[PDB]
């Protein structure tokens, strides 16, 4: 932002802006199971269907 | 003029049906809570994954 207006005193001041920043790094994410195949070849109920 | 009271005294009268069904039995509710699963054998077993 701007400095705010003041009266001036008698010879005017250079001020300044501060501005910053933030920064945010990517994270790597896993979900994995495993299951037997012949589990499912044996699965006529169709249990492991909506895996 | 006179009778027997086991004949005309018992046959002087009109029978009616007003009586029947007068009331009711309370109205079906097991569907409100509960689903309806045919079977086709003797009993059904039920298996859902994780």
């Amino acid at each position: 932002q701007f400095p705010k207006l003041r009266e001036w005193i008698g010879q005017r001041v250079i001020k300044d802006m501060a501005a910053q920043g933030y920064q945010i790094t990517n994270k790597l994410f896993e979900s994995t199971v495993g299951v037997k195949r012949t589990d499912i070849e044996d699965d006529n109920l169709g249990v492991y269907g909506p895996l | 003029a006179i009778i027997t009271p086991a004949l005309i005294s018992a046959l002087k009268t009109s029978f009616q049906k007003h009586f029947q069904d007068a009331l009711a039995t309370a109205p079906s509710t097991y569907l409100q809570v509960a689903t309806v699963i045919p079977s086709t054998t003797a009993s059904n077993t039920y298996g859902w994954l994780g």
